[PDB]
Formats: C-alpha cells, structure tokens, sequence
C-alpha cells in the first residue's frame, strides 16, 4: 500500500487539516533509480487541495502523516498507484512509485 | 488566435535540404544560427554528415598522438546551450586544438543536435580536433534511457541506426605530448603496458568483462590515504577500483606523469589529488564540464588548458534553455486522461 | 404576356440550376457530410439538373412559337428524357423512406450490415431500369405536342406515379408510429422528471447558474465548456429539446466516431472546425492552474502545433486530431448507464417533409391526364399545360428545404 520512511525529521506541532491546500517539492523515481519528473525541472512547487480525488490515492492516505518541513521516502504500490491501466508514454502497467517529497508550507 | 503571448521566439519550420549546408567544407555558421532556434535539419542532410563523419573517424588509430598545445575538456551530456559557452570561453577552433573526453549524447534534451554539429565541425577540421568514446556510446545504455525517443520523435529510426553504425568506431586511448595519457575512466590491472592497448579491436559492442570493458567503466579509490590492485565496485557493479600502488607502480613501469578522467561529477568541477614524490606532478586530475547536471547539483564545471608547460584550470558558469516535457508528450496525450475523468464525473453527478 | 413571362420561365431556369447545384457543392466539398443518407440524397439533386435543363427550356420554347424547330429528329426524343425524370425521381424518393425505416427499427442491423460501396451500386441500379421502361414506346412509338390514344397514358399511370405513389407512404407511415414509441418508452420520462426537480426558475429552462447550484459540481474546472457544447440552440441555456441529445451522446451502443468527436468539440472553441494556438493555449491553462509558468506552456504549444502541421496552413482539423490522438483508448474511458440511442431520429422531419412536397404537386397531373383519358372532356383543354406546370417547380425546392440542418447550414453561410 502507502509506506512512510522518514528520511530527515523536523518540527511536528503542525499538521494538514481536511481541506486546506499545500505546497510541495517532490522528485519522482522508479523502483530502479530511474527519475522521470521533477518539481526543480521547473522553478514552481505542486499545489493541490486534500480530500478531493485529484491526486493519487497513496499521496492522499500518506501525505497526511507528514508536517512542516519534513522529507520522507514514500512507496506506492500498484493498488492506490496509477493500476494496471497506467498512464500513456511515462508508467508501465504495475510500476511501483518511489517519491521524494517533502512539505514546505501549509496555507 | 494569432498568438496569446508575443514575447516567445517562434521555430522556424522549414527543414535545410543541401540548400546552403554544404559549398567541400560543410557551412558552419548557418549551422550556428539555426540550431540556436530549434529547427530541424532534412533526413538525407543528416545522413550524408553523419556517414561522412564515420567515414573520416574510420581510419583513425586506437590511440592518438599529439602535440603540446591542448585544451582538454569533460563530458557535456548533450547540453548545447552550454556547450556554445564552453565554445565561446575556450577558443574558436581554428585558433586552438581541442580534445574530448566524455560522453556527448544520454540524459539530456539535445543530444542530436550536439552530436549533429560536433560531427560537422570534424568534417570541417580533419586534424585540429579529437573525439573520445565513453561509457554512454552502447546499444543497451542509450535504449534504456532516452535517446531512442529523441530519434523516433524528430527524426526517423533509420538515423538513429546509422547514428549507432557512426559510434561504433571512435578511438579509447588518446595519448598526449607523449608525456600524459588521457582515458576516459581508468586503467585495468590486467592491462600492463602501453604497447598492450595497440593490439585489440574496437570495431563491436563492448562485452561485459575485460579490458575494453575496465577501460571506459573503472572509477578511483574513495578513500585515498589508507592501508594497502582488483577491488570490486559497488556503485556501477561492472568494473574494477584501482589504488595508489597501482597507479605508482604503472608510471614508474613506463615513463608517463599522471592520468586524468571524465565521470565522477564535482562541485568545484575539477579536484586534484596528492602529488606524487618521484617528480612532484599530481597523479590524477578529474575534470567535469556540465554545469546544472541534471538541473538539481547546482555546481559550476571547468575546462583545462595546458600550455607552456604551466597547468592552469579555467573556471565556467550557466547558461538557459528551452523547457520540454518529460519523454517528449504532446499536449493532447498529455491531457485527455484528465478531460475523460472529469467529464465522466460531471454527468454522473448531474444525472442522479 | 411576352417578356414578363419569358423572365419568369428565364428566371425558373437559373433557379432550378442554382439551388440543385449548391448542394452537390456541399456535399462534395467537406467530407463531414458523406454519411449513407447523403448519397441518395445527391441523386435526387442530379435528376433535378437534368430535367433542370435540357428537359424545362425546350419546353418553354413549345409556350407560343407554335412549332419546335429542333425537329422529329429528337423532338420526340425530348419525350424520353421527360418521362426519365418524374419516373427517377420517384424510385429515389422511395429508398430513403424504407432504408431509414430500416435503420431506425433496428439500428444494429443497418449500422453494420451495408457499406457505401453498396450504395453507389444500388443508386445506379433505380435510375436506368426506370429508363429503360421510359424507352421502350418512346421510339416504339405504340402511340410538339404529345397525344396517344388509350394505353401508353394507362402504361404511364400504372407504372411510375401510381405505384411508387403507395410504398412510399406506407413504410414511412411505419417509420411514424414505429419511432414515436422509442421518444416515450419508460425511459425518457425518468429524465424528464429529473428536469422538472431541477429547475428552479419553473420555466423549463435551465440556465448555467442553476447548474452551479448543485453542491459537488461547484469546483469542477471545465463545466462552462460541456455546457455551451450542450447548448446547440446557441442562446445560452439548456431546455429539454437537446438534453436528450446530448445525453444520449454518450451510451454503451455507441461507436468511435460521436465519442472522438465530442472529445474534438471541447478543445474546439467557436465550432469553426479549427483549433488555432489562442484556443488550444486557453482551453489548457485553465486545466493547468499555475504549477506551470506562461512562456513553458507557450513553447510546448508551438512544439506540438509545429508537430501536428501536415497541410501547411498552421492549424489542426479532425483528420490529424485522429492521426496523433488515434490509439490512447479514449472510447473506453466516457461510459454512462444510461440505455438509450437517439441518433437515428435526428433527420427526420426534412427527409420526410420532401416525401411529401413531391407528392403534394406531381398528383394532380398523373390525375387529372387520366381523368382527360376519360371521354368527358371540359372547357379546360389548355389545363394540362396549366397543371403539369405545377411540377418544374417542385424539383426546384428540392434542395430548397435543406437549410435548416446545421451541417448543410455552415457550407451554406461558407
Ligand atoms: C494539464 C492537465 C493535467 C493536469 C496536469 C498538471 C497540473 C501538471 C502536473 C505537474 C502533472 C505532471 O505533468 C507534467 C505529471 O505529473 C506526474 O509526473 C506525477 O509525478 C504524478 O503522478 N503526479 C503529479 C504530482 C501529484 C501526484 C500525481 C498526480 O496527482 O497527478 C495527477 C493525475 C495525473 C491524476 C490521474 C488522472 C487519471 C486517473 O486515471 C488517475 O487515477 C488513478 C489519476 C494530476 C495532479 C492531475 O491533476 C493532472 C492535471 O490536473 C505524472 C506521472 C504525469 C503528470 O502529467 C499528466
């Protein structure tokens, strides 16, 4: 499912709420080391709202665990993943996923 | 709907047929000023400079000789607005002699084009430049990561195979000033001496084990200031380490003075290492010449001069680029698994 | 008298050309139109060229110069090409109405079973036996002006006007109470009593504001774009005439093309046809936020434009839509439940008013000639010339009609 292995820990008093928006800084990967996205490719973080289904599942169930400042190492499985349909011309069918993503601010 | 922001150059559409490209030196300049603005070049042209590259790279020896005047550089990883400046910060190649190192196409965004115009300009210049193989110039390397969809998005695959077909010869020695001796990665215990490079052929896909496969795979030791020749690598899993005996051992074995190298990417972009006792020159230089390697070290990158018989190192800065998506989508395939769900949720939420 | 009357008759000339020309301009012209049903629907203009010269003028020299100069040498020959329109035109007449019966019944039976190779065959099959009947006495001569004494009028009636006269208006009379059922069958009430529990103005007329009242659809990205493609009235608001419609665009019966189409329709932006950078750069910032900047947006819309070019003139159409889009699996991904295909009674109230203006003019002559058989005889031995008159004309409006469909209506304006 959705793994958590904390690589640098921080702060902890603050946590997500039900439907506020944050802002991310995440580096994706594959199983083997393969990276395919980046939020440095580009200068501009990820913003999206929590709660409603526009992210993957797995980022939705374990993002929630993290707090301000905090880097981890998450691992999606193929079931809360993009599944055995994928997504055209970036993800085989049953990939697992490898992020590096690590909150920032929380508005 | 003629354009929504005007501040964006516009590509020019138009591909060159033989038209201006060649006069039998190849146009230089033109090539200049239109591969700064992201056009495309006809097949057949690309053809014809790429088989007459391997043509000329055809004859060469498997180890080059050289005179003093040099400037060596490192590995560019298909940066072309980065190679410009290295161009521009070193001198014009009509004023200067040039050796590469590195690899010239894996893990960017322009590796056709670079190769492209690196192959032109050796058409031009048949003696006052040098190319070197790397590790990245295989079948198995290039098809696991992205070259193979460069040459099947903007070109055809039949420029891709002749691409391979080009590769397949450079040379891997690139001795200099008969002093020096510039590989790409390492040496190999099993290689001894320098006539024992003079003998095998280089005209296949490298095996898995052997010297050809240590020359352009080995890395140097980590941990330089330690105890006490074929210590297995662990990062790259295919190659062997070397040690300081070995290096020592090798320079007094046959008269050289150090060995320099190409891969192991730096902050400063250039580290030199103790110098040896028997005449006070440093025993390995590592040089790298990318700056922003993969968009994330932030480093700065150097380029070497040697003249005079005085070593200096030249420093080097950042340059920008145009942005692309990853693997080379378009906007259509990029974004219609999007409309479909949130079409499919509006009306089942309407129709209830 | 003279040349007022000979404006009218010049006048009739240009019309009938006209009009039966345009529409093989169109239809020849885009090639969103060459579905089964426009096909016959040429062949009725084609016979309304022919009869729409050699066969109208001549007549009109017959007005008042009292004499044909052409001559025997094929003054009776104008008989035949005269008798190979009215005769043509009536076995075309006849197909549309029982291959839309056909359609419409079952339509699983006719959307797989016949290809447009057949067609052309089957139309090229009506006209010339027709011709060959129209030939057999017209140089038998079993008989310029035309008389004959009992049986080619019998023949005539018998034949051409008499008897497609009665298929023609039973199958689509089928077509009428076997297509009324469908428009209300148990199903398509549970949609209307969903309209009537959701608009709040009471007025029938929902307007996008009542939309965004819904309480989980107030934050979808695009729901102004599906709703205008909805909005085919071109006013600004849904009503029942279309909801159906475009509902039922979407269906598990459905094929490849209506689905690939309507995805065509939401980057497409003044229904013009084109996407032009402006629209396919507007259409996408507004499903991207700002996680992108401006000028990387902008640049990989000129790469993908720049890719996408295949005619040279700068823009997209439907056929290179197909050609880069053509093999993601997008048919799979826009399913509803819902069950229900109204596709076929989409043109059926202007392939069935013709059916009936071609037989509300040609019946009085094929009547009154053999009522004139008859030995009563009245005062009114110039009416045949007053009432087989009535016909040139009708070939006229032939085409007249077709204005009102939108896909006809955009070459019309165009
Ligand atoms: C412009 C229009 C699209 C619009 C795109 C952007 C805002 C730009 C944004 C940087 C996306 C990137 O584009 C370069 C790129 O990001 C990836 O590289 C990626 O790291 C990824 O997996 N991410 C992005 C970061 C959050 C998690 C996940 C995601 O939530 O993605 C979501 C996603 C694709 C949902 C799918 C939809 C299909 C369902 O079947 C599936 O359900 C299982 C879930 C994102 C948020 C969607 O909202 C897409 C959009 O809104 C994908 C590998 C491919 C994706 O491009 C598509």
């Amino acid at each position: 499912g959705v793994q958590v292995e904390t690589i640098s820990p921080g702060d902890g008093r603050t946590f997500p709420k039900r439907g506020q928006t944050c802002v991310v800084h995440y580096t994706g990967m594959l199983e083997d080391g393969k990276k395919f996205d980046s939020s440095r490719d580009r200068n501009k973080p990820f913003k999206f709202m929590l709660g409603k289904q526009e992210v993957i599942r797995g980022w939705e169930e374990g993002v929630a665990q993290m707090s301000v400042g905090q880097r981890a190492k998450l691992t999606i499985s193929p079931d809360y993943a993009y599944g055995a349909t994928g997504h055209p011309g970036i993800i085989p069918p049953h990939a697992t996923l490898v992020f590096d993503v690590e909150l920032l601010k929380l508005e | 709907t003629d354009r929504v922001v005007k501040a964006v150059p516009f590509p020019p559409s138009h591909r060159l047929t033989a038209k201006e490209v060649f006069d039998g030196k190849p146009r230089v300049d033109i090539l200049k000023a239109h591969l700064m603005k992201e056009g495309r070049l006809e097949e057949s042209v690309a053809l014809r400079i790429i088989t007459e590259g391997a043509s000329i790279l055809r004859q060469e020896k498997n180890l080059l000789d050289i005179d003093a005047p040099v400037t060596v550089c490192g590995d560019i990883h298909g940066q072309f607005f980065d190679l410009m400046k290295l161009f521009e910060v070193g001198g014009s190649p009509a004023n200067t002699r040039y050796l590469f190192l590195g690899d010239y196409v894996d893990r960017g965004y322009f590796s056709i084009e670079c190769v492209l115009y690196l192959w032109a300009l050796k058409i031009l210049y048949p003696k006052t430049l040098f190319l070197l193989r790397g590790n990245h110039e295989c079948r198995h390397l290039t098809e696991y990561f992205t070259f193979k969809q460069e040459c099947k998005i903007k070109y055809s695959e039949r420029v891709y195979d002749a691409c391979m077909d080009a590769f397949d010869c450079l040379p891997l020695a690139a001795l200099m000033n008969q002093q020096f001796l510039c590989v790409h990665g390492g040496l190999s215990p099993e290689i001894n001496t320098l006539d024992d490079i003079r003998k095998l052929d280089r005209f296949k896909e490298p095996p898995a084990y052997g010297p050809m496969c240590d020359i352009l795979w080995s890395d140097p030791l980590e941990d330089f200031g330690n105890e006490k020749h074929f210590t297995h690598n662990t990062v790259r899993g295919c190659s062997y380490f070397y040690s300081y005996p070995a290096v020592c051992d090798f320079l007094q074995h046959n008269n050289l003075l150090s060995i320099l190298r190409a891969h192991e990417a730096q902050d400063a972009g250039y580290r030199m290492y103790r110098k040896s006792q028997t005449t006070g020159f440093p025993s390995l230089i590592t040089i790298f010449s990318a700056p922003n390697y993969l968009d994330v070290y932030n480093n700065k990158a150097a380029v070497l001069k040697y003249e005079n018989n005085v070593m200096n190192i030249r420093q080097f800065n950042c340059s920008p680029h145009p942005y692309w998506l990853p693997n080379f989508m378009d906007v259509f395939t990029w974004s219609l698994p999007f409309v479909g769900e949130k079409v499919t949720e509006m009306l089942v939420n309407v129709l209830n | 008298w003279v040349v007022g009357m000979g404006i009218v008759m010049s006048l009739i000339v240009l019309a009938i050309v006209f009009g039966n020309v345009l529409v093989i301009t169109a239809i020849a012209k885009f090639e969103r139109l060459q579905t089964v049903t426009n096909y016959f629907i040429t062949s009725l203009a084609c016979a309304d060229l022919v009869m729409g010269l050699a066969v109208v003028p001549f007549g009109a020299a017959h007005i008042l110069m009292k004499m044909w100069t052409f001559g025997n040498f094929w003054c009776e020959f104008w008989t035949s090409i005269d008798v190979l329109c009215v005769t043509a035109s009536i076995e075309t007449l006849c197909v549309i109405a029982v291959d839309r019966y056909f359609a419409i019944t079952s339509p699983f039976k006719y959307q797989s079973l016949l290809t447009k190779n057949k067609a052309r065959v089957i139309i090229l099959m009506v006209w010339i036996v027709s011709g060959l009947t129209s030939f057999l006495p017209i140089q038998m001569h079993w008989y310029c002006d035309f008389f004959t004494n009992q049986a080619y009028a019998i023949a005539s009636s018998i034949v051409s006007f008499y008897v497609p006269l009665v298929i023609m208006v039973f199958v689509y009379s089928r077509v009428f109470q076997e297509a009324k059922r469908q428009l209300d069958a148990d199903e398509i009430k549970r949609l209307g009593k969903r309209f009537k529990k959701l608009d709040l103005d009471n007025s029938g007329s929902l307007s996008v504001e009542e939309f965004m009242s819904l309480p989980e659809l107030q934050q979808n990205p695009l729901v102004q774009r599906v709703i205008d493609i909805f909005d085919t009235d071109g006013n600004g608001e849904v009503d029942f005439k279309e909801f159906i419609e475009g509902v039922s665009q979407f269906s598990v019966k459905g094929d490849k093309e209506q689905k690939l189409r309507f995805a065509f329709r939401i980057y497409d932006m003044d229904k013009d046809g084109y996407i032009s950078n402006g629209e396919l750069f507007q259409v996408l910032k507004m499903m991207v936020g700002n996680n992108l900047k401006d000028t990387q947006l902008q640049q990989i819309v000129d790469k993908t434009i720049i890719n996408a070019d295949k005619d040279g003139d700068g823009r997209i159409s439907f056929e290179e839509f197909c050609a880069v889009v053509g093999g993601l699996d997008i048919h799979k991904k826009m399913v509803v439940d819902v069950k229900f295909c109204l596709k076929e009674h989409k043109a059926l109230k202007t392939l069935g008013i013709i059916m009936g203006t071609f037989t509300l003019c040609w019946l009085p002559f094929f009547i009154v000639n053999i009522v004139h058989v008859i030995q009563d005889n009245l005062i009114r031995k110039e009416v045949y010339i007053l009432l087989n008159w009535i016909g040139y004309v009708n070939s006229g409006f032939n085409p007249l009609i077709y204005c009102r469909s939108p896909d006809f209506r955009i070459a019309f304006q165009e």
